[PDB]
């Protein structure tokens, strides 16, 4: 019952994959790693008596 | 004293009189008028309308 000019648009694609394969990678704790210094995983090799 | 005689056809005034302080010679808005009558034209609107 009420009248207006209406202004239309109708979208046709479409996405297609066709390369089976994927590499991606995940990078977490950097804010973590620069507030907090890091120095060195040094591993005692035992030569202590332990083996 | 001037003097104009105003004439109308309706009932509910029948048998009085009605009388004030008028200015002529003015066209502007003033606290000296009776009365000013509000008026902005408008104009005929033709179209089709499909409703009900």
């Amino acid at each position: 019952q009420r009248i207006g000019r209406e202004i239309r648009l109708t979208p046709r694609y479409r996405y297609f994959n066709f390369l089976p394969i994927m590499l991606v990678i995940n990078v977490i704790n950097l804010e973590e790693a620069i507030a907090q210094r890091t120095a060195l995983d040094v591993n005692e090799t035992q030569v202590t008596p332990a083996s | 004293y001037d003097y104009t005689i105003a004439r109308i056809s309706d009932l509910r005034m029948k048998d009085k009189i009605v009388m004030t302080f008028i200015l002529p010679n003015e066209s502007e808005p003033h606290p000296l008028q009776h009365g000013v009558l509000g008026f902005i034209p408008e104009y005929l609107v033709d179209f089709n309308m499909i409703r009900n």
